[PDB]
RNA sequence: CACCCCCGUGCCCAUAGCACUGUGGAACCACCCCACCCCAUGCCGAACUGGGUCGUGAAACACAGCAGCGCCAAUGAUACUCGGACCGCAGGGUCCCGGAAAAGUCGGUCAGCGCGGGGGUU
RNA sequence: AUCAACGGAUAAAAGUUACCCCGGGGAUAACAGGCUGAUCUCCCCCGAGAGUCCAUAUCGGCGGGGAGGUUUGGCACCUC
RNA sequence: UCCCAAAAUGUAACGGAGGCGCCCAAAGGUCACCUCAAGACGGUUGGAAAUCGUCUGUAGAGCGCAAAGGUAGAAGGUGG
RNA sequence: UCACAAGGCUAAAACCUUAUGAAACUCCGAAGGGGCACGCGUUUAGUCCGGGAGUGAGGCUGCGAGAGCUAACUUCCGUAGCCGAGAGGGAAACAACCCAGACCAUCAGCUAAGGUCCCUAAAUGAUCGCUCAGUGGUUAAGGAUGUGUCGUCGCAUAGACAGCCAGGAGGUUGGCUUAGAAGCAGCCACCCUUCAAAGAGUGCGUAAUAGCUCACUGGUCGAGUGACGAUGCGCCGAAAAUGAUCGGGGCUCAAGUGAUCUACCGAAGCUAUGGAUUCAACUCGCGAAGCGAGUUGUCUG
C-alpha cells in the first residue's frame, strides 16, 4: 500500500479514485490521501485483524492496523480510514470475526446456527500476535444451547475484553 | 337542556402574552437600579452590587459595567465591576 | 405496526439516513436509496412475503418501525379543526437505512425474498453483504 | 451535618456587610478563632490555644477571646462577622464571642 | 485595491445594497481606488459577487 | 515559599470524584470517657452540648500508590450552515466559498494555586 | 362586576318574514368554468393462492406505480 | 404554561396539549434545626407497598394546584 | 421522559450485550442572530419639536414551519425580493421569474439577462465526445442481448462458452405422505457404487409409468467467453373529447446534447455630445436677510 499527499483541502483528491487517510499512536499523528482501488482489495482481506505497512511519497515505512472506517450512507463506498500505528510489544483490544466449524447435532431437527457476536473484543493480545479469525466448534450443540464468551478457546496470551456468561453462538427453533 | 357535557372537549385556542431573558450584557454601562436579567427561577444568581428581585429579576445595585461569570451552567452569575 | 402508548399526531422534515448501519444481526440486508414513510400494512406486506418464503425457521430482522401517526378528511369541510387520529402509522425511511436483514439463508434464496419484498414498497431498494463494523 | 457549616458560611454575606470574618475550630479542643479577610485568600489577626492552654481545655473560652480581641486593635479592626462552624453558639463559643465583645 | 460595480443591487438583499452605498457607489460601472482594512476588506468580500475586484 | 508535616480557612468547585490498596497516635485531629446541671433529643447525650484523661488509630480523617470504572478529550473526516449559484412535477437533491459540530478514536488525569496559626530536622 | 361577549354600548330587551323593501358585495355561498385530484373512473407492476396437474387459458390476497378529469368534494380566481 | 416559534425579543390558524376565576392566621416574618424517591438484604399484626434496621443514592422526591424554569450550601421537612 | 428492534436472563420489573425514533426528549451543540464598546474606516443618514396626510382588503416566488392529501393559482405565520406604485430588454404571448430602476434630445458607442440556420439582430463558429429516438419538443413503479465508457469475480491453445455425433447411471418405483406420488402436488436428507462421466435430480408431459432433454463426460473445430453490478445518452411502459404543431419553418449532411474556447448581437443599464431641473458649497449684484444670475459636483420611475 502506497500513499501519496497530505493537504488539509481535500479538493484535490475527491474528484479522483483516491480515500482520505490518518495514522495515530502518541507521537505521530500526520495527514495522509491513498487509493480507493489499492484499498479496497486489500481491506476485504485484512480487516481489524490484520495490518499491512504504508510508506508515504518520500521512503517512509510505517506499520499500521485499522481502527475504524467511515462510508458514504447514500453510496456503499468508502469515504475516510482511520489507521493506528502498530507498537511491537503490546497493543489494544482488537475485534475479531467468530466463524462456525463443522454441522450442528441441533441444527438437524429444525434448529439453526445464529451467531449472535459477529465480531469480539479480546484484550491483552499481543501485536503481529493478532488471531486473523476465530473458529468455534459447534457440532456438541442441541436446540436451546447457548455458547458464552467464558467457554471460547482463545490463541496464547490473548484475553477476554467481554463478560464470560454473554451469548456468542446459540442454536434456534423452527418458525 | 342535554344530558351530554358543559364544555365541549378537544381544544387548541389558549396561549398567554409573556416576556423574559437579558436586559443588559457583558461589557454594558448600568445605572442604579437597571434590570440586567428577567427570568423565572435562578438561571443566573446575583453576584458583586447585583440583587434579585421577588419574581428573580436581576438588577444593578450600584453603577458600573456588567460582568458574566460562566462557571457551567446553574453556578452562573451576573456582576457590576465597578467603574469610578 | 402500531405502537402501544403515546401522545396522538405529528408533523413532517426530511435528510440523509441517522442510525443505519450495514451489518447488525442479520447476514444480508434491505436498503433504502430513496426517502419515504412506510405504512405498516407495507411492512406487513414485505415480512409475510419473506416468512412464506422461508417457510419454517423465523430469521427476519425488520429494523424499521411505524412510530409517526398521519391523519385524514372525514368527507368534505374545513371549516372545522386538526383531524383524523387513527388513519395509519408510519416509519420515516432516509436513504442508507437498513430496513430489514435475514440470516440462515443463501445468498440466492435472499436475493429473491428481498426482490419480492421489494415490489411492495414506495421506495427503490438495494439489496448487501457484510464488511460494516462501526461500533460495539 | 457538612451542611451546617456550609449554612453559616453561605449565610455571611462577605462584601455586601464590608465587615471581616471571625472563624473558630471549637470541634475539638485546640479552638482556632481566626480574623480572615474577605477579598483576598488572607488571615489578618488569630488566636490558637495549643500554645498555652492555661491548664483549662474548654474554660480557656475568654482566654483565646481575650488573646484575639487584644491581636485586633494591635493590627486596627473594630468591624467583624463572628461564623459558628456548626457550633449551636452556647457554651465554649458563647464565651469566645463576649471575651471579644468586651476586648474591642 | 481597485472595486468596479458590474451588477444591480435590485433584487439583491437590503444589507448589500447598504454596503454598495457605504462603499461609495452609486451607477453599475463605477469604480473606485478603495482601502486595504479588515472593515474596508469586509465591505468588498459582503457584495464580492456584484463586484470586478482588481488586486 | 529554608525544609517536612499537621489543624483551620480560601480561590478553584471531577484532569479535583469513587473503588481497591498501604503508612500515620500519643504534636495535631478523630473516636473514647462520664453527665445531675448550662443546653439538647415530636423517643434515645445518636446528633447537638458540657467536663476530661487514659485506651486505641479500629471507624473517621490526612497522606501515598494505582489508570478497574468515572471525568477530561484531540488530529482527521463527516453532518449541518452564512453568502454565491443551480437540479427535480414533487418528496427531496447538487456545486463554489468561508464558518463548523455531536459521537467516536489517539490520548490526558487519583489536580493546581494562596493566607494564618501549631508541631518537628537529638 | 360569570359588566365571562372578560377595554366592559342602556338602569332596563326575544322571535319571525315565502308578503317583503333599500344600500352594497363576485370582498361571500348556490350553477357553470378554473386550479387540485383526496373520492371517483380506468390501466400497469409483483405473484400468495384459485385452475386434476401447471402463478399468468381465465381469475390476482396482502401490498405497490400511473393515467384521466365524466363523480362527490376541496379551494373561492372572472362573472351578484 | 408548554409546543408550533425558524438558538435574542416578538410572531398566525375553528393548529397540537393542559390549567386558572382560588387557597394559606401559617402554606406569612425571622431565628434555629432537619434532608428526599427508589432498590437489595434481614425481621411483629404483616408479607405486592406499609412501621424498623443497616448498604447503595444530585435528587431519579418534594414544592396547595397546570406546565415550564428553578432548587438539597434549600425554595423541601420540623419548632420557638 | 415516552416510544421501540434482536438475544441473554429471571418468578414478569430490573439489569447486561446488540440496535433505534422524538414538536411538546436532551449528555451535547453549530452556521447564524441579537445587546453593548470601539471606530482603529468607508459611507450618509439619525434624533427632537411642531403643521398636513394617506394607509390599517395585499399578491406572487425562493427558503423555514403549521393546517391540507409533503393537493390547490389553497390557507396561515416567519423571512428575502419583486408587483402593488415599475416603464425598458429576455422568457412565443405572459403583474410576479432572469437582467435592469426611464430628466430631455441623437439616423453615435460598450454591455447584462438572453441570444447568433430562415421568419428574426448577431459564428450554418472552433475542438474532443455522446444520442438516431424527432429523444431533444408529455411522469412513474416495473421492464429490456439499445449504444458509449470505467470496474468486480470466474472458466479457458494443459484447448473453453455455442452448434454438431455418441452416452447419461444401478440400488431406486430414496423412504414417508397418501386412492397413487416412481427425477418433477407436499416433508427430511442430497449419503453410496461403477468411472471418461452420470445431481436420491431442471423445465415440459400422462392418472401414476414411460417419453422428450439439461446438470456431468469424450470426439471434431479452433479462438476469448460468461455472470453480477456502477454510470452517460437513448427504448418500452405513454388512452380524451373542434385542427394540428418544439412559437413556426425546418434540423441528425445537428439548427439535439456534455466539456472547453474566442467573436459578434442585444436594454430607457453604462458611455459620447448637447441641454434643463433639484439640492449643496464656492463668486458677486444690493442699506441687510433674501432672491437673482454664474461655474463645479450632484440629483430627477
Ligand atoms: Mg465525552
Ligand atoms: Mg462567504
Ligand atoms: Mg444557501
Ligand atoms: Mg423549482
Ligand atoms: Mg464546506
Ligand atoms: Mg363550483
Ligand atoms: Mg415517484
Amino acid at each position: 500500500m502506497e500513499l501519496t499527499a497530505k493537504p488539509r483541502t481535500p479538493k484535490q483528491k475527491l474528484d479522483e479514485s483516491m480515500i482520505a487517510a490518518v495514522a495515530y499512536n502518541k507521537e505521530n499523528n500526520v495527514s495522509f490521501a491513498l487509493d480507493r482501488k489499492a484499498f479496497d482489495r486489500a481491506f476485504r482481506q485484512q480487516s481489524t485483524t490484520g495490518l499491512f505497512d504504508i510508506t508515504v511519497e518520500g521512503g517512509e515505512t510505517f506499520p499500521a492496523l485499522v481502527k475504524a472506517v467511515q462510508m458514504d450512507k447514500r453510496k456503499r463506498a468508502p469515504i475516510h480510514v482511520d489507521f493506528y500505528m502498530v507498537t511491537y510489544g503490546e497493543p489494544v483490544e482488537v475485534s475479531v470475526p467468530v466463524h462456525t466449524t463443522g454441522r450442528s447435532q441441533g441444527e438437524v431437527q429444525g434448529g439453526l446456527v445464529d451467531i449472535v457476536v459477529h465480531n469480539l473484543q479480546i484484550v491483552a493480545p499481543g501485536p503481529r500476535r493478532i488471531p486473523q479469525e476465530l473458529v468455534v466448534d459447534v457440532t456438541k450443540m442441541n436446540i436451546g444451547d447457548h455458547i458464552t464468551a467464558g467457554d471460547i478457546k482463545l490463541p496464547e496470551g490473548c484475553t477476554l475484553a467481554a463478560d464470560p456468561e454473554l451469548t456468542v453462538v446459540s442454536v434456534l427453533p423452527p418458525r | 337542556a342535554h344530558k351530554k357535557g358543559v364544555g365541549s372537549s378537544k381544544n387548541g385556542r389558549d396561549s398567554n402574552p409573556k416576556y423574559l431573558g437579558v436586559k443588559k450584557f457583558g461589557g454594558e454601562v448600568v445605572k442604579a437600579g437597571n434590570i440586567l436579567v428577567r427570568q423565572r427561577g435562578t438561571k443566573f444568581k446575583a453576584g458583586q452590587g447585583v440583587g434579585m428581585g421577588r419574581d428573580h429579576t436581576l438588577f444593578a445595585l450600584s453603577d458600573g459595567k456588567v460582568v458574566f461569570i460562566n462557571k457551567g451552567k446553574g453556578a452562573r452569575f451576573i456582576s457590576i465591576e465597578a467603574a469610578q | 405496526k402500531r405502537t402501544k402508548f403515546r401522545k396522538q399526531f405529528r408533523g413532517r422534515m426530511t435528510g440523509d439516513a441517522k442510525g443505519g448501519d450495514y451489518v447488525a444481526f442479520g447476514d444480508y440486508g434491505l436498503i433504502a436509496m430513496e426517502p419515504a414513510w412506510i405504512k405498516s400494512n407495507q411492512i406487513e406486506a414485505c415480512r409475510i412475503v419473506m416468512s412464506r418464503h422461508f417457510r419454517r425457521g423465523g430469521k427476519i430482522y425488520i429494523r424499521i418501525f411505524p412510530d409517526k401517526p398521519v391523519t385524514k378528511k372525514p368527507a368534505e369541510t374545513r371549516m372545522g379543526k386538526g383531524k383524523g387520529a387513527v388513519e395509519y402509522w408510519v416509519s420515516v425511511v432516509k436513504p442508507g437505512r437498513v430496513m430489514f436483514e435475514v440470516a440462515g439463508v443463501t445468498e440466492e434464496q435472499a436475493k429473491e425474498a428481498f426482490r419480492l419484498a421489494g415490489h411492495k414498497l414506495p421506495i427503490q431498494t438495494k439489496m448487501v453483504k457484510r464488511e460494516v463494523y462501526d461500533e460495539a | 451535618r457538612r451542611k451546617l457549616r456550609t449554612r453559616r458560611k453561605v449565610r455571611t454575606t462577605t462584601a455586601a456587610s464590608g465587615r471581616l470574618r471571625l472563624s473558630v475550630y471549637r470541634s475539638s479542643k485546640h479552638i482556632y478563632a481566626q480574623i480572615i479577610d474577605d477579598s483576598r485568600g488572607q488571615t489578618l489577626a488569630a488566636a490558637s490555644s495549643a500554645a498555652l492552654k492555661s491548664g483549662n481545655k474548654t474554660d480557656t473560652a475568654a482566654a483565646v477571646g481575650k488573646a484575639l480581641a487584644a491581636a485586633a486593635a494591635e493590627k486596627g479592626i473594630k468591624q467583624v462577622v463572628f461564623d459558628r462552624g456548626s457550633y449551636k453558639y452556647h457554651g465554649r463559643v458563647k464565651a469566645l464571642a463576649d471575651a471579644a465583645r468586651e476586648g474591642g | 485595491m481597485k472595486i468596479k460595480l458590474v451588477r444591480s443591487v435590485i433584487g439583491r438583499p437590503g444589507n448589500q445594497v447598504k454596503t454598495v452605498q457605504a462603499l461609495g457607489l452609486r451607477k453599475i460601472g463605477d469604480s473606485r481606488e478603495v482601502s486595504d482594512t479588515p472593515a474596508v476588506r469586509g465591505m468588498v468580500k459582503t457584495v464580492k459577487h456584484l463586484l470586478e475586484v482588481q488586486e
